[PDB]
RNA sequence: GCUAAACCUAGCCCCAAACCCACUCCACCUUACUACCAGACAACCUUAGCCAAACCAUUUACCCAAAUAAAGUAUAGGCGAUA
RNA sequence: ACCUCGGAGCAGAACCCAACCUCCGAGCAGUACAUGCUAAGACUUCACCAGUCAAAGCGAACCUCAAUUGAUCCA
């Protein structure tokens, strides 16, 4: 997507994925499940909590989002009071 | 063959012709003078006193910093007022729920 | 224009601010092993068919690598001399841990070893107790 | 003299360079026509005395229509300028 | 003693001095740097080239 | 890592440790354009630590503070602007520009409580309360509190910079020159009062 | 191949080399001023930096002038610091609608204007803004002499500027027959706007008529070679008689 | 064996640097290259669109004044493409 | 004529299986208001989107039906 720009000749990010998702330096992505703020009255508590809970993205669409956005969003960042410092790294992973 | 002499930079500052259009304007600007001074020492012939800002920029910078960058007393009293208002909100809401 | 009075006495702080360009050889600590697990190389070195040099930062040239995301290896970078005695030695050292002889790969051109599995801590401890 | 503002935002440019433009910036929007704005009477000093307005040396606020139409062209009244109000006050003190 | 970098050694165009790039990058650099000194037909066909190459590199090929 | 540094001997504990000294020892690279307002102290490595240094920092964890105070060192937090931090971590190019050293700014609308708190060793906080915080840290982590007033290098250990100053030797308004090495003051009352303000 | 200079330099290069090269420096400076006009068709931001309501951080802002179109009748008759606005707009101020070609034309008025310095009343097409700004300037001649060339943007206005400055620098009795006291009073009122005679002559002129005036001044019959030879021969004969 | 075949020059392309042009024998705006008579006649205006958006209707980079970097970040946007 | 979802046969016995194939339906309703919060492990309408079951703990007492329905932006 926009593999070369006319002003600098570089790749360009779509702000959509940035506003929708979040990348962890492990290579993973997370997302808020659809429909967590819609028609809650008919949805049962279990369903609505399943919708509230975050979730990851499989490898195909992970790699897709990676190709869509650029490296600035893949770099390591040291935020303050950001609860995801525990998740930007991976632990005890084989195979 | 004798090898050509090795390429060396132009010794001493490089003061371009000001009445020459293709020469950029950022050389004629004062910042280039400061760079040349700090690079080639006092040999540049540039006056040292020109490095510091004139009283015009002095007053402009003073005004803008007074306007945007507050003082420690103002900062601390603002924080005090904020925390006092938050305490008031907490107290009134909790006593309302209590009654 | 400003009066602009001059001084030179406060230049010591300036050349303190100025950085260096060569790694300073570390001081001679009265007691080793130095904290943080640092240990200088023994001198005189051991007379052997080979030898292992340190890096710029006076560390051991053992390193790691991950390839394809799953291949999980160590490497020895800059061994001088007979690499084959050394690969035999590491094989004899690491065979009992796995029950199998390692599958090392030697590039005697650059003098590098490339070995399966992570063993960096044991490798560096072995090289230290030999004093390279 | 109608006033307008750009519907789109202009990309910021340096003080030494002009800004880049585009038809997306050529598009405009009206804000105020400055003719429907309410009128504020202007101050003037009358030399000759007229009905219901004032007398010699007297200053008063009147309508732009009247002033531009009959007072100023006829040469009766003059503007309240710091050069002439001075002598008006001086002759007032004299009287 | 690092008094000069070898990239200022090469004698050549002003927009090709210690820099590499494909067609798009080269044409944009040309028009940005020395574009005002270009002749009419040259700048015209350069802009046409970068327009064609924009839409080519961005729309055409495999891997999309 | 700090123990590793002081053991390798590239950073000298004999002098006050500062962020510029860290960057010149290559202990940490910095990216001020990437809006990193400074450096944090990490709990990791509290054990096997015998530095005794007078470390200056921006952010500090209570465990690191306790460890360094047990070893006898000194902690000081000091907020920096983005441009102030970039000129700090690479001072030489600024000197190649030759402009006068700008004065630091005070913390923004949110960091003032932190940098004024004494538990966090705020350079705004009073010295009268630092003994108290040291006492509570010792009483918590169960280690005696070694008073540093006796050692010969208490001077070095308590050397600190006042606000609106970058380096211990230099101050704002000062100008430095390397070629024909010299240092310059304006000696104009207006500039002096400003740079002191 | 490429040019030595860019294209946008060629105008001032002609200005520096040619008949215009002999022009006086002050006129060249007035040409090469590039002074900003007073904004009429947009309220400029009060400051260079501003805190937007979205996020609580600083943002630099720079006003942007509108490309006003000034027909020739505006130059013929003083309108003011305004003119026809060309542009596009959306129907019913909705982005999600069709763009359309809009034009704004200010309301003109045929009005009288008298100046005691020139001693004549003119009929001109003007605007409410023109009237308001002359009123706040507290006098017509005051406005004309006080106004920035670009804010005036009227050839008629600059011609009046030229005439008034010429008369003030000349101190002519041509204006006031048998009224020297009124002459002196008015010249004392307008003394501070005065400038040199040559300056008042050159001001208010585009490059074409400037070079035309310069050509008319430089133009003359060339002196005969016969005459200059007679002169130099008389000089030589004086020298020989001396020796 | 014919038709044929072969050649190597004219010259040209990209750059760099450098700024550049005019018989001054006659004629040439009327039907141009035509020796010679009363007219009052003069310019100053958004580029649009294809195409992409898998239709299309808001929108869709095209320089205008230092190379690199900050940064394809802040931002804008049928918050989509994209800028 | 149809365009979504569900049940039955074709598809008889773990799963899946089409036709402008053969039949019946749905686009709600009723009762509570802990129809509260959190959590191991698993299924999954052949992808994704979605859709499902739920141990345990806190805090409390002492849901039925078969489909019974709708993404993002935006307001
Ligand atoms: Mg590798
Ligand atoms: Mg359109
Ligand atoms: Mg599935
Ligand atoms: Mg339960």
């Amino acid at each position: 997507l926009t593999y070369f720009s006319a002003r600098k000749g570089k790749r360009k990010t779509v702000k959509a994925v940035i506003d929708r998702f979040l990348r962890l330096h492990c290579g993973l992505w997370v997302r808020r499940k659809a429909g967590y703020k819609k028609k809650l009255w008919k949805k049962t508590p279990a369903r609505k909590k399943r919708l509230r809970e975050f979730v990851f993205c499989n490898k195909t669409q992970s790699k897709l989002l990676d190709k869509m956005t650029t490296s600035f969003w893949k770099r390591r960042n040291w935020y303050v009071d950001d609860p995801y410092q525990k998740y930007h790294d991976r632990t005890n992973l084989k195979v | 063959y004798r090898a050509r002499p090795p390429p060396r930079r132009r010794p001493g500052p490089r003061w371009p012709d000001p009445e020459d259009l293709l020469t950029p304007r950022w050389q004629l600007g004062p910042r280039y003078a400061a760079k040349q001074f700090a690079r080639y020492g006092a040999a540049s012939g540039v006056v040292p006193g020109s490095l510091w800002p004139s009283p015009e920029q002095l007053r402009e910078l003073e005004a803008e910093e007074r306007e945007w960058y507050p003082s420690l007393a103002t900062m601390q009293e603002s924080l005090r007022v904020k925390q006092l208002a938050e305490e008031q909100k907490r107290r009134e809401r909790e006593q309302h729920i209590a009654e | 224009y400003p009066r602009f009075v001059e001084s030179v006495d406060e230049y010591q702080f300036v050349e303190r601010l100025l950085p260096a360009t060569r790694i300073p050889d570390p001081p001679k600590h009265e007691h080793y092993p130095t904290p943080s697990g640092w240990q200088p190389p023994r001198d005189p070195p051991p007379n052997l068919p080979y030898f292992v040099r340190r890096s710029r930062m006076h560390n051991i040239p053992v390193y790691k690598d991950i390839t394809h995301g799953n291949r999980q290896m160590t490497v020895i970078r800059k061994v001088e001399g007979d690499i084959w005695a050394l690969q035999k030695d590491v094989e004899d050292f690491l065979s009992p841990l796995l029950g199998k002889t390692p599958v090392t790969q030697v590039n005697e051109v650059t003098g590098t070893l490339r070995i399966k599995g992570y063993f960096d801590q044991e490798l560096k401890a072995w090289l230290l107790e030999k004093g390279f | 003299t109608v006033i307008v503002e750009r519907w789109w935002k202009v990309p910021l440019a340096g003080e030494g360079r002009k800004p880049r433009l585009h038809r997306r910036h050529r598009v405009y929007k009206l804000v105020e026509d400055t003719k429907h704005r309410p009128k504020e009477n202007l101050e003037l000093i009358l030399t000759q005395s007229v009905e219901n307005v004032g007398v010699r040396g007297d200053l008063v606020s009147v309508k732009k229509s009247l002033g531009r139409n009959r007072l100023l062209p006829q040469g009766l009244a003059v503007y309240a300028s710091p050069e002439n109000k001075k002598l008006f006050e001086e002759e007032k003190l004299l009287r | 003693n690092f008094e000069k970098h070898p990239k200022e050694l090469i004698r050549g165009p002003i927009w090709l001095r210690g820099w590499k790039g494909n067609e798009l990058q080269r044409c944009i650099r040309k028009r940005k740097m020395v574009g005002s000194r270009m002749f009419a037909d040259d700048l015209h066909n350069l802009n046409k080239r970068i327009r064609y190459l924009y839409k080519h590199f961005n729309r055409h090929g495999k891997f999309r | 890592r700090l123990q590793y540094l002081i053991d390798l001997g590239r950073v000298d504990p004999s002098q006050p440790i500062d962020l510029t000294q860290l960057v010149n020892g290559r202990g940490v690279t910095i990216q001020p354009l990437k809006r990193d307002y400074g450096v944090q102290l990490v709990e990791e490595g509290a054990d096997t630590f015998t530095a005794k240094v007078n470390i200056e920092v921006q952010l500090a964890s209570e465990l690191a503070i306790a460890a360094i105070e047990k070893n006898g060192g000194v902690v000081t937090t000091a907020f920096y602007d983005p441009r102030s931090l970039d000129i700090v971590c690479k001072p030489v190019p600024f000197f190649l520009r030759g402009q006068p050293i700008p004065k630091r700014m005070l913390p923004p609308e949110e960091l003032v409580p932190y940098y004024t708190d004494a538990k966090n060793r705020g350079y705004l906080a009073d010295p009268a309360k630092f003994p108290e915080a040291r006492l509570e840290l010792a009483r918590k982590y169960g280690y005696i509190l070694p008073d540093i007033t006796k050692d010969e290098l208490f001077k070095m250990l308590c050397t600190r910079k006042d606000p609106r100053q970058i380096f211990f030797g230099l101050a704002p308004g000062w100008v430095v020159n390397m070629a024909d090495k010299k240092i310059l003051k304006p000696t104009d009352e207006n500039l002096l009062k400003y740079y002191t303000s | 191949p490429l040019h030595k200079y860019p294209v946008w330099l060629w105008k001032r290069l002609q200005l520096r080399e040619g008949i215009c090269s002999r022009l006086p420096g002050h006129y060249l400076r007035s040409l090469e001023e590039e002074r900003t006009p007073t904004p009429v068709h947009y309220r400029p931001h009060g400051a260079k930096f501003k805190i937007n309501p979205k996020n609580g951080q600083r943002e630099r802002v720079e006003d942007v002038p509108i490309p006003i179109y000034f027909p020739p009748e505006s130059q013929r008759g003083l309108w003011g610091g305004e003119g026809w606005i060309l542009g596009q707009i959306y129907a019913n101020n909705d982005k999600l609608s069709k763009r359309l070609k809009k034009v704004w034309k200010p309301q003109l008025f045929e009005r009288e204007f008298y100046s005691e310095i020139l001693d004549k009343k003119f009929t001109v097409t003007v605007t409410m803004r023109t009237l308001d700004l002359i009123d706040e300037a507290y006098g017509l001649d005051f406005y004309i002499l006080k106004t920035p060339k670009e804010d005036l943007c009227s050839k008629f206005g600059m011609d009046l500027k030229r005439g008034m400055l010429l008369r003030l620098a000349r101190q002519d009795p041509q204006l006031h027959p048998e009224d020297p006291e009124r002459r002196a009073a008015i010249y004392d009122k307008y003394k501070e706007f005065a400038i040199p005679e040559e300056e008042a002559e050159w001001v208010g002129l585009t490059l074409e008529e400037a070079i035309e005036k310069q050509r008319l001044l430089e133009e003359k019959d060339p002196v005969p070679l016969f005459k200059i030879y007679v002169a130099e021969l008389i000089q030589q004969l004086q020298q020989q008689a001396l020796s």
